[PDB]
RNA sequence: GAUGUUAGGAGGGCAAAUCCGCCGAAUUUAAGCAUAUAAUUAAGCGGAAGAAAAGAAAAUAACUAUGAUUCCUUUAGUAACG
RNA sequence: UGUAGGAGACCGAUAGCAAACAAGUACCGUGAGGGAAAGAUGAAAUAGUACUCAGGAAUGAGCAAUUAAAUAGUACCUGAAA
RNA sequence: UCUUAACCCACUCGUCUUGAAACACGGACCAAGGAGUCUAGCAAAUGUGCAAGUGUAUAUGAUUCUUUAAACAUUUUACGCA
RNA sequence: AUACUGACGUGCAAAUCGUUCAUUUCAAUCACGUUUAGGGGCGAAAGACUAAUCGAAAAGCCUAUUAGCUGGUUAUUUUCGA
RNA sequence: ACAUCUCCCUAGUGCAGAUCUUGGUGGAAGUAGCAACUAUUCAAAUGAGAACUUUGAAGACUGAAGUGGAGAAGGGUUUCUUGUCAACUGUGAUUGAACAAGAGUUAGCCGCUCCUAAGGGAUAGCUGAAAAGUGUUUAAAGGGGUCCCCGUCUCAAAAGGGAAACAGGUUGAUAUUCCUGUGCCAAUAGUAUUAUGAGUUAGAUGGUAACAUAUAUAUAAAUGAACUCCUUUACAUAGGCUUUAC
RNA sequence: AAUUCAAAAAUUUGUUUUGUAGCAAUAGUAAUUCGUAAUUAUCCGAAGUGGUAAGGACUAUCCUUGAAAAAAGGAGGGAACGGCUUUGUGCUUUGCUACUCUUAAUACUUGUAUGAGCGUACCAACAACCGCAUCAGGUCUCCAAGGUUAACAGCCUCUGGUUA
RNA sequence: AGCACAGUCUUAACGAUGGAUGUCUUGGUUCCUACAGCGAUGAAGGCCGCAGCAAAAUGCGAUACGCAAUGAAAAUUGCAGUGACUGAAUCAUCAGAAUGCUGAAUGUAAACUACACCAAUUCCCUGGGAAUAGUGGUACUCCUACAGAAA
């Protein structure tokens, strides 16, 4: 919906921050992945 | 079987009373000394219907035997009564329609 | 909270400010447009800011 | 008809009837009536029971952070006197 | 970069004065970093450690100055008081478990159990 | 008996393997099933401890008598119930 | 049971704790809940594929090249059958 | 050894079934997994020790204490069965 | 949702498509909020419906329930054999 | 790393089958099939490569009961710019709701926020082993006046009630929200000054009436307690008629 | 409305001139030039149809009569009532006349004396939802152009969208 | 620069496909031994955070992949930085100090960062000077004490 309680807001924002790739220069020292489409946060 | 439809009926879910439209109860003026030991004459102020029963309501006036002011009750009006009728409540009230 | 904000940018820098405006990121982090006032100009005071 | 019991009538949900529940973090706070069905919310009990081993498992203590309980293991052990500290070098 | 023991020294105001003007360096190192700026970036890492120690040894000195302050008194505030377990709060003092009614005081003084050897 | 943001304190919840109170089935067995059986079990609900409960004779014996409680070995698949 | 030790005529990755791996995770369910798969280069990657040639690019080839071994090339042990 | 030939012969296995090559059922293929066990109590058989006895129970005792959570030991009416 | 027993029927869909058709100011329709829960609810009553689940929902446990019945039930040689 | 046949202890010990379990794999097979929704063509650009990327030109369709604007639930960064093509985008694909890198959501006035409704959850009791079931049923219970008077608490509307905002402009992506203009609404403490008008030498006038009257930078100001009595808030359906706006 | 002139009262009626009534043209839009931002010119006289929406006044219908409060307002009532100075115990008697209201501004003290927190992207299905998915399914509300016409039907057209 | 029919089937060698087999094993397992309760002094649990470059797992809590102190004790490193010549870098120990919002959750609430009421509160300096709308307190039941109200 267009309106969201904070706690809801907050909870998508991360989410969206938890999808991020994992960092280019740590592999020169991933396996669960949320995508939006197919694949529901559900809560 | 399962529960049969009489006894459904009165099982305090669904069936409860369609209070919505109500006016509330029709209950006469509570016995006092006033009316106990004489008369108190009120105004009938205006006949209301009621979504319930066929009898329309009467709103009825009091002025307050121990307080400054005017106070309403609901009676149930008897045939041939009306708004700006006198009404009289008590041991000493003349035998009159709607007293 | 605005005030905060308000009180806490005129300490920070010589900055006074005529409204505050907030909001909150997707990100967790809260962005404020702080309008200056006529008091002192922007440019300079956000040329040595940075 | 066309609001058929099967595929039709799949597309006409719309609303949630549970929400995220504080106690639980599970999305199970049902929101008609005001309660966790994973634990009962406004009731203090926490909403175990016996016959599902699986929840309990999946929920009890040392799954979580363990606080408090982490620092006194050890304590037990060392038996240091209160407000003590080691002697200086 | 600065250590411990030399800041323990230190006077409260100087002590807090130091670690207003640290917190501030760390501002400037941060706003270093939103700009396009990466010269610097790993030195705020030490500032903010050192923040931290000076921050340690001041909450420690008044914690000190607290418990100095609140000598004897049988009436400390709650929090300056054992935190042994709620079992051993609760729990009575060994002086009053060892106590004992008076005729068993005569008793135990007057027919101690005792040691012996024989044949 | 109320009343008090009066002064000092306490209880709530989590954790259960062992532990203590309740409350309480049925699948089952009987070649069916109704009494019995499953079982003073499982589930339900309350409460503790490093162990708990029990405990200092309203006991057993019928002997040359024993002598708080618990546990082991046993009596014993017996007396007995059905 | 929780935690810490010690063990074994126990299992050996389709076994054994469901779970040797980022497992009560991913994933599914409105929900109570249900609930996985997936270990192995080499002695050493502080040996992880330089260089040339053909390719838009993937890649390929080499008179070129790490290794004892690359038909050990990151699908990395062995490598059966269909 | 394998390979085709050639003469002669030769029906889908498993399976329940009085009687299956069956117009009975199960089997697309392959690899790995995959089913008469363990305890209790009883019996006979047979082995083994002792023999009107037998078993050393629980337990105690030991310069027994990696193995050993086993072995060893048991002052001239305990109990089982006989 | 009547008829075409039309299209599709390894679908465009675990009930869809075309044409035909019934319904439209009321015993009218919809939204959202709210109420009632499993031998229970609810039903202008079909044993209908209660999340693709209904002559007794869904989930887990008692529970590896139980089955005089079906299927399966693994190397060789040798002897006697219903 | 492996044997043990010298002897012998020990076992989760030997498979073709269980519509067995699990994992893999064929013939069927380059087949069934990729059929709704009127339909596309020419030239140019980009690129390794264009029937389905972009641009122009045609031809067409949707046809204000719209594939157009807005919005609700649900989704949740899907938005935008810049990259860009391992996999996906059931054909192709330089495209893209995919992947990568950054970026973006600004309110006194729009909402929530406040009120109560269908109702919910609790307090007093009382039951009940407890869990719970009930909601004033034996209440010394929450507020208002200044010792008197009212009097369950609390949640429940993003479409009921409801203090106040509009126009133009502006960004790659927001705007009744930023910018410019113009307003409006709500607060606006005590004390002292000032200025604004009233009334007074403790409360104005007019109007026969229905009723009217403060135009001060500002219509500010027209005594009023307890206690009362109203009203607005605030309401169905149908049918026509009429007025204004678009 | 302001203004003008004519006829008035110790401040009116008649006639003229203005202003898109202020907001308002500086803002929009269609044009027109010159730099490569700047100017100029335009922006208004009559009327009909009745498609929408609101209102008004109503009439009829009902064995159905169509929420509540928060909040606000009005009235009845008549409690309370100069200021300053002062003897005596808020009260009493003496002496004096600029006082009581009320907006707005200002200054000073009083914690820092003006506007809290939260939502605001985008889709809303044609690919962003649900239906195991880019699924011919399902999913709430407002806006409603021209011709034909009883017609918000069906046919074709403009705005806008698309040519998948 | 010639020759082979094709298909179908079978055979062998060399391959693909696949992950069985064998070999391992920082895991399981069972038994034995040992201790063994946490909480209004705010637990378990959940959220929300926190790194120079950082997603999860791990760790930790606004001092935030760690602070102090003690014992080891020279490096730590992917880059960047920081270190010795021993309270500096790294571990281990872990008692001091610190421990966000919650959650029994306890001021009223709850899909809310909504709402009360009473204290204004805190720091520095040796009795003063500064800050800050910030910070505390305020559940239900009970017990001992006390208080002023009733018989």
């Amino acid at each position: 919906g267009s309106i969201k309680r904070f706690r809801l807001k907050q909870r998508l924002g991360k989410c969206r921050r938890q999808n991020r790739p994992v960092p280019h220069w740590y592999r020169l020292k991933n396996t669960k992945r949320r995508h939006w489409r197919r694949t529901k946060l559900g809560l | 079987g399962r529960v049969i439809r009489g006894q459904r009926k009165g099982r305090g879910s669904i069936f409860k009373s369609h209070n919505h439209h109500r006016k509330g109860a029709a209950k006469l003026r509570h016995l006092d000394y006033c009316e106990k030991k004489g008369y108190i004459k009120g105004l009938v102020k205006d006949i209301i219907h009621d979504p319930g029963r066929g009898a329309p309501l009467a709103k009825v006036i009091f002025k307050r035997t121990e307080k400054y002011g005017k106070k309403e009750e609901l009676i149930i009006a008897s045939e041939g009564m009306f708004t700006g009728q006198y009404i009289s409540c008590g041991t000493k009230a003349p035998l009159s329609v709607g007293n | 909270n605005k005030k905060n904000i308000k009180k806490s940018v005129k300490n920070l820098f010589g900055i006074e400010c005529d409204k505050v405006n907030v909001l909150n990121t997707l990100n967790g982090d809260k962005k404020a447009y702080v309008r200056l006032s006529g008091e002192h100009d922007a440019l300079e005071v956000a040329n040595k800011i940075g | 008809g066309k609001a058929g019991k099967g595929t039709g009538s799949f597309g006409k949900r719309n609303g949630k009837t549970h929400f995220l529940c504080l106690r639980c973090g599970k999305r199970s706070y049902h929101l008609q009536k005001k309660k966790c069905a994973s634990c009962g919310y406004p009731s203090a009990k926490k909403r175990r029971f016996n016959w599902s081993v699986k929840a309990k498992r999946r929920n009890t203590t040392g799954t979580g952070r363990c606080r408090y309980i982490k620092t006194l293991r050890r304590k037990l052990k060392n038996k240091f006197t209160e407000g003590s500290t080691p002697k200086p070098k | 970069n600065v250590k411990a023991y030399e800041l323990r020294t230190l006077k409260k105001k100087e002590l807090l004065d130091k670690l207003d003007e640290l917190k501030k360096e760390l501002s400037g190192l941060r706003i270093s970093k939103a700009l396009g700026n990466s010269a610097k970036n790993s030195k705020i890492h030490g500032v903010r450690k050192n923040v931290a120690r000076v921050l340690t040894v001041y909450n420690q000195k008044r914690k000190m100055e607290l418990r100095q302050l609140y000598k004897n008194k049988k009436f400390k505030p709650y929090n300056l008081r054992k935190k042994l377990t709620k079992n051993k709060r609760l729990q009575l003092s060994p002086k009053q478990k060892a106590a004992m009614t008076l005729r068993q005081k005569k008793k135990v003084q007057n027919f101690p159990q005792r040691k012996y050897l024989v044949v």
